[PDB]
């Protein structure tokens, strides 16, 4: 996943540090995730809901 | 009231102090912000300057 064209480290992006764009290849046609997929990653509190 | 509820006097340097907090990173010369060397040549002003 290092030097790959995706930020596979999430908060850091150190895998994409110091990477030549001539060495990169297009990882995918697109980058756009589904419209609110981040909500699927939230925790949940069962009491408060 | 007078705004000067604060007042200040200068002194001699009676004693040293250890304020010289060690930065292992790069020191943003004008700001003194300590930034990680991976943020050099980042394409982004991660310094102030």
């Amino acid at each position: 996943l290092v030097c790959n064209g995706d930020s596979d480290c999430d908060e850091d992006s150190a895998d994409e540090d110091r990477c030549e764009d001539s060495e990169r290849r297009p990882s995918c046609d697109i980058d756009k995730p589904p419209p609110n997929i981040e909500l699927t990653g939230n925790g949940y509190n069962e009491l408060t809901g | 009231c007078n705004f000067s509820d604060k007042e200040v006097e200068d002194c001699v340097t009676n004693r040293p102090c250890r304020s010289q907090v060690r930065c292992e990173g790069f020191v943003c010369a004008q700001t003194g912000r300590c930034v990680n060397r991976r943020l050099l040549c980042n394409g982004d002003n991660d310094c102030g300057d």
